[PDB]
RNA sequence: CCCGCAGAAGAAGCACCGGCUAACUCCGUGCCAGCAGCCGCGGUAAUACGGAGGGUGCAAGCGUUAAUCGGAAUUACUGGGCGUAAAGCGCACGCAGGCGGUUUGUUAAGUCAGAUGUGAAAUCCCCGGGCUCAACCUGGGAACUGCAUCUGAUACUGGCAAG
RNA sequence: UCAUGUUCACAUACACACAAACGGCGCGCG
């Protein structure tokens, strides 16, 4: 149910920075970022459109964590609401907790964050939530009880926060270590890099 | 601007008294993504030499397509050798539900709301000659109105 | 159908020769040798400093070589080090006094022998040859050459069957002999294994002689 | 350097009709403004009038 | 990154490159018009930003001087 | 095409057979190989396939390959096979099955080990 | 369901990598052994067999087989054709049948409109709510394209009557 | 008048546009 692999070789195989780690070091110090995976990186064929749209797709997935009957299903739900459906399927990703968490600042990466969700350091609403695909719905506090409040690794995630980009979709005191989800994030706040139309395709063939 | 591209490279052969002569033609679409669409069908002994050639003719006799609102003015037929297509305006969000070298023509033309099928053969050049004779032969409201001597409000 | 060597087939009409000397029959076998010895060896040595045409001529018991080649500068070295080591070599090899002179290639792109040898090298390395031979072609007609013609041959692209591909612009009249027509050879020794270059670069049409 | 006096989405691009992220380079994204670092792809002329 | 002096100046052929020696400077007693390469300096990332004869100007050249850092490489017309 | 003649004899589906009859729209059958031998193939190849008539638990006798390399088939041996043809020999329309009943698995197989009923090593 | 204990501890495989189709190299064999959904591969340099390394895709599953619909406008009502590709009876006459120039009247069967009754609950869909989330359960709607009856319109088609 | 010819086996398959800048301090010419 969990992807236990090398991170830097998911990375290096999208192409792109997937943010598999904290960021401390560059990925680039790292790994050989400009070599691609394996005995035969050093050689691009041309990739075919079907190729092209997997590949990105991969790249979402491998950011936020999610397997594929998993990300189908989000697709699915998606397709479903009403409005544009890539913007919707991203909506969606942002809106799970282990996600959520992440982007308020109290785990390094996504994995350790769902690693925190998991072992039950988070309560949204007051209430020990331990799922990592919890949809957080607009308006829902979440925040870390107070056992976990004295976690060095916490309190370090919340300096490296600090340092990264704050959402505007959501509040958090680093000092309650509490963030209100304030509302679900808009595409223009979110990156636009992902080319979500081609997720959405693919799931369309 | 002129965005172009490459939708299907073929190589051919003549057979000559030595042996066989291979050749690559290679099929192009261009368009300016606001209505514009061109289409060329180049011939070269290698395949660079024949998407160059492709591009070039593309380039002139293009054509123009009333769109509206980055999508199509009603569902349109379109027939040539083999390839007979049908394409539907779609509301929009849906993005283009077109096959490949129909999404090609498409997509160059600026159509991002589409619900295509190609019937018949589809063979790459045909249905692209098909499509394009489809986009063509649609009018707007304001060439209805024009041909039948009224405002646009009486046609809705 | 197998075409005769233009610079054989030139000679003397519009063609110099590339050896200068007489001899008579007892010492001609020996000097050939030597030519053929001093050849290879400053060959080997300036294969880097790009080296186009040897030219030996003895008189008097004493060898002159003109090495024609594109950049004298690497050629010379600074000081004369490595003239002045390569004629002593040189003289020991021919057992006779030597003498050493650089002319200086400043039309690199009309030269065959150098075209040959930058696609082989290219080739070498593994680049896309008929891109290496485009290029090629492309240069020398912008530089001005009245014509060019390159083929190459043999496991192209690694590829198991081999075939030959050749690409001519402008005209290179084989068939006239007052034609200045370069002609020359290389060998790409690749990991599929040789690769044969051939490059003509019509000149323009002498009527002199 | 971004929010500086020369920032690029402050003002406008500095190359000329071709975005500062990279993610833009022709005349069919005109207007578009990106999520990489938010410059607008528009005319480099607009960067001395705005 | 840092510059080279050189005859392979990208982009140019022995059209202009004639009178350069092999060093990448020209040779003394070279005869120079506009647009001459005096000295063939290029960048990288290669560009061929050398030394021409501005505009209008034209001459001998009867002189070259060469200044090198230390610990770094001569060549033969230094 | 004329609507009254669709309506007087309307449009017939073109009832699609099966390309494995015997096995009676089930997954696998049993049956006793009658039979083991090899036989030759179809044009452009050139091999000795190992196949065998097999008295399925139906009445149906059919033929199936054997694939693999060795097998331990002889007659009277209860074997399971399924669909599949092997476009290579005329008339065959079933695989036996390795790893079943009694058809060991090919040795020293490392790869596709589900397919020739192989267990992991160790 | 909550609380406490210890310690990374008890917990990752399956298929595939010639094209379609995302993923390539070396060794072994040498039209043999074998592979295969299709096209094909293998006769001494096998990216197609077998092993290894590397990669790709899914993941407590992954493959194979069977089966249905889809793609298949490949039974074509929507939505096919018949000179030469499969397809015009050898030619006629003709009953049942199908279709019927033009005008007026009447009828109101078809047709259309409105209403009433019904079309069980579950399911599907929408907005909600409850299980930590989901699956799942669940409130209310919508839908259930139908059918029947009654009351209207006379355009068209049908009946009857006259031209 | 003048028959027949064993089996299989045929690759090359992708950037456009862009030509020197702003202030002191001087000297000099008109
Ligand atoms: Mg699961
Ligand atoms: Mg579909
Ligand atoms: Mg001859
Ligand atoms: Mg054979
Ligand atoms: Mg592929
Ligand atoms: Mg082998
Ligand atoms: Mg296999
Ligand atoms: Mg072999
Ligand atoms: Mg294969
Ligand atoms: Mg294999
Ligand atoms: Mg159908
Ligand atoms: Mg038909
Ligand atoms: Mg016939
Ligand atoms: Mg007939
Ligand atoms: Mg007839
Ligand atoms: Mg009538
Ligand atoms: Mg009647
Ligand atoms: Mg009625
Ligand atoms: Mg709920
Ligand atoms: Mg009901
Ligand atoms: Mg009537
Ligand atoms: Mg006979
Ligand atoms: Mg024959
Ligand atoms: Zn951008």
């Amino acid at each position: 149910a969990r992807y236990l692999g090398p991170k830097l070789k998911l990375s290096r195989r999208e192409g792109t920075d997937l943010f598999l780690k904290s960021g401390v070091r560059a990925i680039d110090t790292k790994c050989k970022i400009e070599q691609a995976p394996g005995q035969h990186g050093a050689r691009k064929p041309r990739l075919s459109d079907y190729g092209v749209q997997l590949r990105e797709k991969q790249k979402v997935r491998r950011i936020y964590g999610v397997l594929e009957r998993q990300f189908r299903n989000y697709y699915k739900e998606a397709a479903r609401l009403k409005g544009n459906t890539g913007e919707n399927l991203l909506a969606l990703l942002e809106g799970r907790l282990d996600n959520v968490v992440y982007r308020m600042g109290f785990g390094a990466t996504r994995a350790e964050a769902r690693q925190l969700v998991s072992h039950k350091a988070i309560m949204v609403n007051g209430r020990v939530v331990n799922i990592a695909s919890y949809q957080v719905s607009p308006n829902d506090v979440v925040s870390i009880r107070e056992k976990a409040k004295k976690q060095s690794r916490v309190k370090a995630a919340l300096e490296l926060a600090e340092q990264r980009e704050k959402p505007t979709w959501l509040e958090v005191d680093a000092g309650k270590m509490e963030g209100t989800f304030k509302r679900k994030p808009e595409r223009s706040d979110l990156s636009a890099d992902i080319n979500e139309h081609l997720i959405v395709e693919l799931y369309s063939k | 601007e002129l965005q172009e591209k490459l939708i299907a490279v073929n190589r051919v052969s003549k057979t000559v008294k030595g042996g066989r002569i291979f050749s690559f033609t290679a099929l192009t679409v261009v368009g300016d993504g606001n209505g514009r669409v061109g289409f060329g069908y180049g011939k070269a002994r290698e395949v660079p030499a024949a998407i160059q050639k492709a591009m070039e003719k593309a380039r002139r006799n293009m054509i123009n397509v009333a769109l509206n609102n980055g999508t199509l003015q009603h569902p349109v037929k379109g027939v040539h050798t083999g390839s007979r297509v049908f394409m539907q305006p779609a509301s929009e969000g849906t993005g283009i539900i077109a096959g490949g070298a129909m999404r090609a023509v498409l997509e160059v033309a600026g159509v991002h709301n589409v619900l295509a099928k190609a019937y018949g053969s589809t063979n790459p050049i045909n249905v692209v000659r098909a499509t394009i004779d489809g986009l063509e032969n649609m009018n707007s409201p304001a060439m209805v109105a024009a041909k039948r001597g009224k405002s646009v409000e009486e046609i809705l | 159908g197998q075409k005769v060597h233009p610079n054989g087939i030139r000679l003397g009409i519009v063609k110099p020769w590339n050896s200068t000397w007489f001899a008579n029959t007892k010492e001609f076998a020996d000097n050939l040798d030597s030519d053929f010895k001093v050849r290879q060896y400053l060959t080997k040595e300036l294969a880097k400093a790009s080296v186009s045409r040897i030219v030996i001529e003895r008189p008097a018991k004493s060898i002159r070589v003109t090495i024609h080649t594109a950049r004298p500068g690497i050629v010379i070295g600074k000081k004369g080090e490595d003239v002045e080591k390569l004629r002593k070599v040189v003289a020991d090899i021919a057992g006779v006094p030597a003498q050493i002179n650089i002319a200086e290639v400043r039309k690199p792109e009309l030269d065959a022998k150098l075209v040959a040898d930058s696609i082989t090298s290219q080739l070498e390395r593994r680049v896309m040859f008929r891109r290496a031979m485009k290029r090629a072609v492309q240069n020398a007609m912008r530089l001005g050459a009245k014509g060019i013609k390159v083929e190459v041959s043999g496991r192209l692209g690694g590829a198991e069957i081999a075939r030959t591909e050749w690409y001519r612009e402008g005209r290179v009249p084989l068939h006239t002999l007052r034609a200045d027509i370069d002609y020359n050879t290389s060998e790409a020794h690749t990991t599929y294994g040789v690769i044969g270059v051939k490059v003509w670069i019509f000149k323009g049409e002498i009527l002199g002689g | 350097e971004r929010d500086g006096l020369f920032c690029a989405r402050i003002f406008g691009p500095v190359k000329d009709y071709e975005c500062l992220c990279g993610k833009y380079k022709r005349l069919k994204h005109r207007g578009v403004i990106c999520e990489k670092c938010g410059v607008e792809v528009t005319q480099t002329k607009v960067r001395r009038e705005r | 990154g840092p510059e080279e002096i050189t005859a392979d100046i990208p982009n140019v052929g022995e059209a202009a490159l004639s009178k350069l020696d092999e060093s990448g400077i020209v040779y003394i007693g070279a005869e120079v018009t506009g647009g001459d390469i005096l000295v063939g300096k290029v960048t990288p990332k290669v560009k061929d930003s050398s030394l021409r004869v501005p505009n209008g100007v034209s001459g001998t050249v009867i002189d070259v001087q060469v200044f090198t850092r230390d610990g770094v490489e001569k060549d033969k017309r230094a | 095409a004329t609507v009254n003649q669709l309506v007087r004899k309307p449009r017939a589906r073109k009832v699609a057979k099966s390309n494995v009859p015997a096995l009676e729209a089930c997954p696998q059958k049993r049956g006793v190989c009658t039979r083991v031998y090899t036989t030759t193939p179809k044009k452009p190849n050139s091999a000795l396939r190992k196949v065998c008539r097999v008295r399925l638990t139906n009445g149906f006798e059919v033929t199936s390959y054997i694939g693999g390399e060795g097998h331990n088939l002889q007659e009277h041996s209860v074997i399971l096979i399924r669909g599949g043809r092997v476009k290579d020999l005329p008339g065959v329309r079933y695989h036996t099955v390795r790893g079943a009943l009694d058809c060991s698995g090919v040795k020293d197989r490392k790869q596709a080990r589900s397919k020739y009923g192989v267990k992991r090593p160790k």
